[PDB]
């Protein structure tokens, strides 16, 4: 493709700034809008003690060794059902 | 987007980098970045080999596209020739470091 | 009913040396068939072939484990 | 006094302090994973941080102030940087191999499906899409910085360079969030394993590239770079683009197709 | 400026051949020796 | 490859010492460890 | 089994391992041809006073010692690839048997009809009944019908093992979670011996395989008795 | 911010025959010594630890 | 003025020497480790205890020889020494990064040795396959120390490869194209490229195994939908390029030895030799699965991998026959080097041919994890890679030290070694064919003769190795300085004397264009 805009023969930093402010950052703004606009917590997944999940072959080297690094009791259960 | 305030090399390049730049300007290669252009390599018009010392390894590539360079020390004084093809070489010490 | 069965024949669906898939499929096929036929007043002897084929091919520790997991409600397969 | 153009480096202890710091980091991990202490690992991280500060200081001293980086020397540094990036690409390739191995041939213990049973995947049209838009934009902005620099514009180079840095920091925070709010862990099967090792390793390269850009920002503040000589920045922009691209393949592989 | 020429471009001294003999004897000797002591150390745990 | 003559020649005598020292430094440390293999299992 | 001072393969019990014998003879024939030429020609170069140290023409003979080695490889590849497909070929068998490796023994399972299964360990050196072979004897043997196409399935329950019977042309790695297949077919009844052909730790050398091949009659009866 | 590179050039090209890694001032010399100390400290400690790790424990 | 030289070096030569010294030592370790192995199989019964403490020995033997002996001698030693001297460069591109490349190796070795002192240690084989290398069947720092060893050794080689490539491209004279670099320089570059692409994949593979052991990932664990095979693919994808990394600089040194000692000015068919190496380089990347014919992949895949492996014979045959064409019409000076070199050519060819045997997926069923493989690879390494090192050593030892060896003694050495290694490995062919597996510490009764003879072989090899340590002492003892070197017109490395100055080429070579 060639996108759909226009330029290529008035080239330099000017053009690239024009893109930074006229396209790139507005794209980041729209996506930031969309995202902070499907938020609000999703109902947490009913625990099932599947044997192919919450794998413990050796204690983690921290905490009680049953808690992973970015553990969130809101959504991440331990091997024996959710916390409190 | 053309304000100013970024230095140029002319302005702020120093050390050996600078001397290379300043040389390049005049048309001189003190630090051997360009390949030397050959001559006829006869007794009359030998290949002038700049050195600083009294000797310097010449490498001869006797026929363009030979895969084997012929190596030998060129000494100060009289024009020596390549063992393979007998093209002539003369050491021309000094200049370089003024 | 089409028996006189010696062992599981060649199935083109699983033609190579990795027969893992063969055991897994035929085991599912059965317990799906068994489930479905009890819940619509029909015969389980139609499903009996898949039983034989999985029983033949699957290791016993595997079938042991899957049957334990189904009863425990943690069998990852759709049934 | 030499009559060639290459740089004969003054003897330095950093190779030794880095090699030794390697020993400590390796030992220290081994200690931490097994016999439960972190002392070694700390000391290693510190000896390493110090070895890098000093090695790279000297590189700046050798180039910006001593003037050793001739055209010859500098062309050689480009080959080095490119070759480094190639090995990094190959490193990431192992992790994609891993993902593709698992996801195309899902084992019976996953239910014979991808994703595995029990795994609830992130939505790509939400924050992963944001992150994508963030990094791509950071590619546009860094490109503006480079043209500004070549054109000799100090204000604009620094302005776009800041923007870039900011967008990388923004990605890092967004990603650190998603990590926390995610309903699966590195432990949750091969989904979790492939997801977090691969994204984790990328995440790490984002911090390193940001750090590397940040250094260029300060070197730029202190007037080091000229309109034609500024390899440090180039090397950084390459590395940054490399990071941009590794993200693009994560998005298409693990986030989109793998759900 | 560092020392050049035969025997001078190495981290060990070849000034006196018997001093050298022992140097080398401990150097290569240790290397060859080390695996055996490992196998020994491994055996004296159980 | 022409060599100059030995600055400090190593006589057949000396050579014989050299060779012996060299072979013992391998063969004792090993032999010692090797000899005591019954004593390591059944202490 | 291997007999002392053996040079080549165990004699061929299956018609597949026969096939692999003759392909090896074919290959070795070519190996001796080539390694003799290289020795001869080495000896030819070192045993003359005549000299020719000036420049030689590269582009001329390069064609010969590229084209002939290519020919020769086709002579090796064609049968190698024929036998390859022949090994893996459609076979509708009369029996399925599984074996599972463990640290450090094999367990076997015959489950076409019943739930006949058993472990099978090495007979330790100091419990052999004179005539019995050291490191190669199992208490419970793997009994199978001779002259019949048997499906073997090979998995493991711990680490990697590999289930090898050299005399039959069989070897199939035992991988956990993985159900590898191989057809087994003996031309003759007897005892045939194999050993674990992948590293598993401590007692890797001491977990052998022994097949006993007997007529269909005596196999059916061995089943009932083991039930 | 003003352009003090011109200076730093002069300081770092000075003939004092110190190598690049100490040429900045006395700061370097401490920083150097801190670095090295810790590396040697650590290396001894990791050997110490290797010592410990070989022989089992009640 | 010592610590500034040997701990803080920024000099290709001295870094070369450290590499050579490190490898020398490492050898002794591996050599000792090799005898511990043949000792154990030298008579029937047990000596040591069980397969565990044995396969520690086997495992550590392989790592020590591959990573700490061959690779540092060849690429680190002869690499750093000769490359710049051969292309007229004042040094490597990145001399300070170069020195770290070395100093990572002692720390790496330490870690590997610590692997074997703690717990029962690393008794997995050099492959390090899971699930055996897992935390269940191999708990404790045992393996995790090995992993970190390879990480550190992996980074050494990469930083080096970046250097070698950069250097060999960038720092030739202006007028010298790449088709005018000697054949050794070519062999290092290619080798470097294979390192750069291969090692990163290994690093990932062993980093994934590490996470499996310590962070509860399940890459290889069927429990979590993992696959033990995926490791094999990742390990072997590096694994094969590695075996070509170990022999390519050999090829290089052999081309240089054979040319020099038949008194030709160039080896025969330069571009062909260059081409062959690239072809071998390339085809080495698309074959890894020929170490996996018994894991149960698709027939059609095994078909592919059989054919793809065989093709390497062709560019390799070109190289073999070219060396011969170099000897042809030579004034053959029978130096110790030249004996090593001729040895290489025959014995290498032999190891290669047993490689072609094994390349047949059909046949490999029967020969996989049998001593036949152990023969194949000990021919190409122990009488291939190693003969090329020995030949390199005695040829160029004058250039490094400034002192000449005793050729008589050096010929005595060749003879002993030649018989030893042959007597050691040749019988293993039969052991393999008859059905003796790899990684066994005892064997059924019938295997007794061949294992016995073998182990008697390994002893003659020890005598050779011991003897060589003497031969090097003797060189240094007597102090025979070099007068005059032959054929310096076409061998630049020798053109600055023996040894050459700390700083060679301060003023660079003059090369005309035309
Ligand atoms: C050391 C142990 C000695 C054992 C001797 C065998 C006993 C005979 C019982 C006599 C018993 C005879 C009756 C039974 C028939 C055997 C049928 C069989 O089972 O068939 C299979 C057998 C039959 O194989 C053979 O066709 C004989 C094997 C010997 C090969 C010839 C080389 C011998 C050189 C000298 C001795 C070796 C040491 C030097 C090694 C040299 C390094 C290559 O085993 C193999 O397939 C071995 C495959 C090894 C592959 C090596 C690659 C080739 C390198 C040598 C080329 C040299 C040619 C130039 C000409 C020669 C130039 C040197
Ligand atoms: C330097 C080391 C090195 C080298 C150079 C090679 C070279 C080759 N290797 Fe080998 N190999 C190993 C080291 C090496 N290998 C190691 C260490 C293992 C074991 C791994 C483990 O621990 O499990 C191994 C294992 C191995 C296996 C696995 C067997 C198994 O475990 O089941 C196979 C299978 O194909 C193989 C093939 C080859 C081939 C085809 C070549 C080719 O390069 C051969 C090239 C040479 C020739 C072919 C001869 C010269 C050519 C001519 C004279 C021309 C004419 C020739 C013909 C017409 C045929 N190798
Ligand atoms: C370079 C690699 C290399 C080298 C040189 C060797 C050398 C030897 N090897 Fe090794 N070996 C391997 C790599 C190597 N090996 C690998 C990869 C395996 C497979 C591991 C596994 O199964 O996991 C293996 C496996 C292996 C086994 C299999 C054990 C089993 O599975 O049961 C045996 C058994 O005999 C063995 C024996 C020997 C012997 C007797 C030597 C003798 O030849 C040794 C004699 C010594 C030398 C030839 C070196 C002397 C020279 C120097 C030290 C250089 C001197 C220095 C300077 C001049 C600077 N080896
Ligand atoms: C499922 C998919 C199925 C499809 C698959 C099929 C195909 C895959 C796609 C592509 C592969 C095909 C072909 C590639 C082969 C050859 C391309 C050759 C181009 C080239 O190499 O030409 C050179 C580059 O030219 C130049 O500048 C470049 C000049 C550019 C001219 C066009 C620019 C103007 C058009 C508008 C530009 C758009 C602006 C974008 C920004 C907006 C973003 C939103 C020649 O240099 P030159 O002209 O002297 O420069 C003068 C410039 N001052
Ligand atoms: C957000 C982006 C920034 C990420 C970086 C921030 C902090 C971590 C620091 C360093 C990590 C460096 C590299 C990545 C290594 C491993 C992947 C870790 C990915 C990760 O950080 O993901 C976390 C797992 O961390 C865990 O357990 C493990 C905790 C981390 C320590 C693991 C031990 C380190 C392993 C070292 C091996 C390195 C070998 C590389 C070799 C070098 C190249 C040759 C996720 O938490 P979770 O609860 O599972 O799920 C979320 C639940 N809602
Ligand atoms: C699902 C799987 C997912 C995995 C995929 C992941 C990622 C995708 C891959 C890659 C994308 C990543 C990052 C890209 C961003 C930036 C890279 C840097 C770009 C750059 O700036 O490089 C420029 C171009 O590079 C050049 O030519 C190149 C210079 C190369 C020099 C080194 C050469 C050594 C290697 C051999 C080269 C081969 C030569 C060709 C013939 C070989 C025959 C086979 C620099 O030019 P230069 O060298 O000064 O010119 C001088 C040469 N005369
Ligand atoms: C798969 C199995 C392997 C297959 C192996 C088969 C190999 C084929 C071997 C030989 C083929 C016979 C050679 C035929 C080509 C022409 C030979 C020739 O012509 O030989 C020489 C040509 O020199 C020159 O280029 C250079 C010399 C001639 C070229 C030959 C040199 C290489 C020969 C290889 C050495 C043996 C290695 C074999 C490898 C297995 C003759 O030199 P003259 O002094 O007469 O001329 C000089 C000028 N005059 C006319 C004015 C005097
Ligand atoms: C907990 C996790 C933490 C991880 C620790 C790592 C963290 C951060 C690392 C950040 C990288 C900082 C590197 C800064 C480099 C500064 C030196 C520099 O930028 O050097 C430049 C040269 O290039 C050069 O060597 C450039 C040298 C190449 C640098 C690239 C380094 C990549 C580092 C990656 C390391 C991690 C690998 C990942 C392992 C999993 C200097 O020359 P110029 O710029 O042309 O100036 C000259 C003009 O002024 C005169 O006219
Ligand atoms: C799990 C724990 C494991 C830990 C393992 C860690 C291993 C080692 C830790 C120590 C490494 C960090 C220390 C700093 C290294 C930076 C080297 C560097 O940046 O050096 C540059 C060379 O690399 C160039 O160009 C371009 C190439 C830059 C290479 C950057 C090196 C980063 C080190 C990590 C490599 C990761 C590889 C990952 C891929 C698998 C400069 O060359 P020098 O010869 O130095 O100077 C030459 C002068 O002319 C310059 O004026
Ligand atoms: C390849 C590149 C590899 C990159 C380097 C690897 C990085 C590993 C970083 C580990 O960092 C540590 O993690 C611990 C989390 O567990 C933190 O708190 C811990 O520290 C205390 C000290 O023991 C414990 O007791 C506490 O409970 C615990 O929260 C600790 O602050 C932090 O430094
Ligand atoms: C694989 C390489 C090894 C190959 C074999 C090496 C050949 C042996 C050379 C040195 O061996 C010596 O052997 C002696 C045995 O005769 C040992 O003495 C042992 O026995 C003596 C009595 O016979 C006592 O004096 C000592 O206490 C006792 O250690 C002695 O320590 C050991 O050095
Ligand atoms: C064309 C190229 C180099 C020529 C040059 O620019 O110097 C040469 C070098 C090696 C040659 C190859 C090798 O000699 C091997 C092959 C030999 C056959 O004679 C032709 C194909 C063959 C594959 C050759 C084709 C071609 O002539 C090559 C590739
Ligand atoms: C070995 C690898 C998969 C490894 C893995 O499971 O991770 C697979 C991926 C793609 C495969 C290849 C592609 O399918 C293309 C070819 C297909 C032919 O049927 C066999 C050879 C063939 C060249 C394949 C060989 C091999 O099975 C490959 C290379
Ligand atoms: Cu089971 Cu080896
Ligand atoms: O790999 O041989
Ligand atoms: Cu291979
Ligand atoms: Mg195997
Ligand atoms: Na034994
Ligand atoms: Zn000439």
């Amino acid at each position: 493709a060639s996108a759909a805009k226009g330029d290529h023969g008035g080239t330099g930093a000017r053009t690239w700034r024009f893109l930074t402010f006229g396209l790139a950052l507005p794209s980041v703004a729209l996506c930031t809008l969309n995202s902070w606009l499907h938020s609000g917590h999703r109902e947490r997944p009913a625990f099932i003690p599947y044997h192919h999940l919450r794998i413990r072959t050796k204690p983690f080297s921290w905490g009680d060794g049953n808690h992973t690094f970015f553990h969130n009791p809101r959504v991440n259960p331990l091997p024996t059902g959710y916390e409190k | 987007a053309s304000g100013g305030g970024v230095p140029t090399d002319e302005e702020q390049a120093t050390g050996l980098e600078r001397e290379v730049m300043l040389a390049a300007r005049k048309g001189q290669d003190p630090y051997n970045i360009l390949a030397p252009k050959a001559t006829s390599g006869t007794k009359e018009d030998p290949n002038l080999v700049p050195s600083i010392t009294n000797k310097r390894i010449v490498g001869c590539i006797c026929e363009e596209d030979n895969s084997t360079v012929i190596w030998f020390w060129l000494h100060k004084g009289e024009a020596q020739r390549c063992p393979s093809c007998g093209t002539h070489y003369k050491l021309v010490p000094h200049q370089l470091a003024h | 009913k089409i028996k006189n069965y010696q062992t599981a024949p060649f199935d083109s669906r699983f033609p190579n040396q990795n027969q893992t898939r063969n055991c897994w499929q035929n085991y599912l096929d059965f317990h799906r068939c068994e489930k479905a036929m009890t819940a619509k007043g029909g015969d389980v002897s139609v499903c009996e072939w898949y039983r034989r084929v999985y029983k033949s091919l699957c290791p016993i520790s595997w079938v042991s484990t899957w049957d334990d997991r189904r009863a425990e409600g943690t069998f990852p397969g759709k049934i | 006094h030499q009559t060639h153009a290459y740089h004969m480096v003054n003897p330095s202890p950093w190779p030794l302090t880095g090699a030794l710091s390697a020993l400590l980091m390796t030992s220290g991990l081994t200690m931490w994973f097994h016999f439960n202490s972190m002392t070694l690992l700390m000391i290693g991280l510190t000896t390493n941080m110090l070895t890098m500060y000093q090695w790279w200081r000297d590189v700046i001293r050798e180039s910006t102030f001593q003037g050793h980086h001739t055209p010859a020397v500098q062309k050689g540094l480009r080959y080095g940087m490119i070759l480094f990036i190639i090995s990094e690409v190959l490193f990431f390739t192992g992790f994609f191999w891993a993902f593709y191995h698992s996801s195309l041939a899902p084992t019976p213990e996953l239910g014979g499906c991808w994703p595995p049973t029990g795994i609830h995947p992130l939505n790509p049209l939400e924050v992963p899409l944001l992150n994508t838009s963030v990094l791509l934009a950071s590619g546009v902005s860094i490109t503006w910085a480079h043209h500004s620099l070549m054109e000799g514009d100090r204000k604009h180079m620094l302005q776009a360079l800041f923007i870039t840095i900011t967008l990388g920091v923004y990605f890092t925070l967004l990603q650190a969030s998603e990590y926390y709010e995610a309903p699966f862990t590195i432990s949750d099967g091969v989904y979790g394993s492939t997801f977090f090792v691969a994204t984790g390793f990328h995440g790490l390269h984002v911090i390193i590239g940001s750090t590397f850009l940040i250094v260029c920002f300060f070197r730029q503040l202190k007037f080091h770079f000229t309109s034609n000589h500024h390899f440090g920045f180039e090397a950084a922009a390459w590395y940054w683009h490399f990071v941009d691209v590794v993200w693009l393949f994560l998005y298409v592989s693990i986030y989109w197709w793998g759900s | 400026h560092y020392e050049e020429g035969p025997g001078k471009n190495i981290p060990f001294s070849v000034e006196n051949k018997w001093r050298l003999l022992a140097m080398m004897t401990l150097f290569f000797g240790s290397g060859f020796a080390a695996p055996f002591f490992i196998v020994r150390h491994q055996l004296l745990k159980k | 490859i022409t060599a100059k003559p030995a600055k400090t020649p190593t006589s057949p005598k000396e050579q014989a010492i050299g060779l012996s020292v060299t072979f013992l430094s391998f063969l004792l440390p090993a032999g010692w460890v090797l000899y005591h293999l019954d004593n390591y299992k059944k202490s | 089994m291997a007999y002392p001072m053996q040079l080549g393969f165990q004699d061929a019990t299956s018609p597949i391992m026969e096939e692999l014998l003759h392909f090896h003879d074919h290959t070795l024939m070519i190996v001796f041809l080539i390694s003799s030429l290289v020795l001869y020609i080495i000896s030819l170069m070192l045993t003359t006073k005549l000299t020719h140290t000036s420049t030689m023409d590269a582009q001329e003979v390069e064609t010969i010692w590229t084209i002939l080695p290519a020919i020769i490889l086709i002579l090796i590849a064609l049968p190698s690839l024929r036998i390859l497909y022949m090994m893996d070929e459609i076979n509708n068998p009369s029996l399925t048997v599984k074996t599972m490796g463990h640290q450090w023994y094999w367990s076997y399972e015959y489950t076409d009809y019943e739930d006949l299964s058993f472990d099978s360990y090495m007979i330790p050196t100091s419990e052999l009944k004179p005539g019995e072979l050291r490191l190669l004897e199992v208490d419970n043997r793997v009994v199978l019908p001779m002259e019949m196409t048997i499906r073997m399935l090979v998995s493991s329950e711990d680490v990697l093992h590999s289930w090898a019977v050299p005399s039959l042309g069989l070897k199939t790695d035992a991988i956990p979670g993985r159900l590898n297949q191989t057809t087994l077919m003996s031309s003759r009844p007897g005892l045939y011996y194999g050993q674990c052909s992948e590293i598993c730790g401590s007692n890797h050398s001491f977990m052998p395989i022994v097949l006993e091949l007997v007529p269909l009659k005596y196999f059916e009866k061995w089943s009932a008795s083991m039930l | 911010f003003e352009n003090r590179v011109a200076e730093k050039q002069k300081l770092f090209q000075e003939d004092n025959g110190l190598p690049v890694h100490l040429k900045g001032g006395a700061t370097d010399n401490i920083l150097y010594r801190v670095t090295m100390t810790l590396c040697l400290g650590g290396t001894l400690y990791s050997l110490y630890c290797l010592g410990w790790a070989s022989f089992p424990h009640k | 003025m010592f610590i500034n030289r040997w701990l803080f070096s920024t000099n290709h030569k001295d870094i070369g020497t450290l590499y050579l010294l490190f490898g020398a030592w490492a050898g002794m370790v591996g050599t000792a480790l090799s005898l511990l192995i043949r000792a154990e199989l030298g008579q029937p019964g047990t000596l040591l205890g069980d397969d565990q403490i044995y396969n520690v020995v086997v495992t550590a033997h392989a790592f020590v020889m591959i990573f700490f002996m061959v690779m540092p001698i060849m690429i680190g030693g002869f690499g750093n020494w000769l490359v710049p001297l051969m292309i007229g460069a004042p040094d490597m591109a990145f001399p300070r990064m170069n020195n770290m490349s070395f100093w990572l190796l002692p720390p790496s070795f330490l870690l590997l040795l610590a692997s074997s002192m703690v717990e029962a240690g690393a008794g997995t084989g050099w492959t390090v396959y899971p699930p055996l290398a897992g935390n269940l069947a191999h708990a404790g720092a045992s393996v995790d120390l090995t992993i970190f060893s390879l990480h550190l050794a992996g980074v050494s080689s990469i930083l080096g490869a970046i250097n070698f490539i950069t250097t060999i491209i960038n720092m030739k004279p202006p007028a010298m194209s790449q088709y005018q670099t000697p054949l050794f320089v070519w062999s290092v570059m290619i080798t470097a490229v294979l390192l750069l692409l291969s090692l990163p994949v290994l690093a990932a593979g062993i980093t994934m195994l590490l996470t499996d052991r310590n962070l509860n990932t399940t890459f290889f664990d069927p429990a979590g939908g993992g696959d033990p095979i995926l490791y094999q693919h990742l390990f072997w994808f590096f694994g094969h390029p590695e075996v070509y990394i170990l022999i390519l600089p050999g090829f290089g040194m052999i081309s240089h030895i054979v040319t020099y000692y038949s008194g030709k000015k160039e080896p025969f068919g330069y571009m062909g030799m260059v081409w062959a190496m690239m072809s071998i380089g390339f085809l080495g990347f698309i074959v890894w699965a020929h170490h996996m014919f018994t894991v149960g992949m698709d027939v059609d895949t095994r078909a592919y991998f059989t054919s793809a492996t065989m093709i390497i014979a062709i560019p390799t045959g070109v190289k073999v026959f070219s060396w011969l064409a170099t000897l042809h019409g030579g004034n053959i000076k029978w130096s110790p080097a030249m004996m090593w070199a001729l040895g290489f050519i025959f014995l290498f060819t032999v190891g290669g041919l047993t490689g072609i045997v094994l390349a047949n997926s059909s046949l490999d069923i029967v020969l996989h994890d049998t001593y036949y493989v152990v023969a194949h690879f000990h021919y190409v390494l122990s009488m291939g890679a190693v003969f090329a090192i020995m030949g390199g050593f005695v040829h160029w030892f004058p250039l490094f030290s400034g002192y000449t060896l005793n050729d008589t003694w050096a010929k005595i050495h060749f003879a002993i070694m030649f018989v030893g290694v042959n007597m050691t490995f040749f019988p293993q062919h039969f052991l393999g064919l008859s059905g003796m597996p790899r990684r066994y510490s005892d064997y059924p009764d019938a295997y007794t003769m061949w294992n016995t003879i073998s182990s008697m072989g390994s002893f003659i090899s020890l005598t050779a190795v011991m003897l060589m340590v003497f031969i090097i002492w003797e060189a240094f003892a007597s102090k025979r300085e070099v007068l005059t070197v032959d054929l310096t017109t076409t061998n630049l490395e020798w053109l600055n004397g023996c040894p050459p100055p700390y700083h060679t080429f301060e003023e660079p070579t003059y090369v005309n264009l035309k």
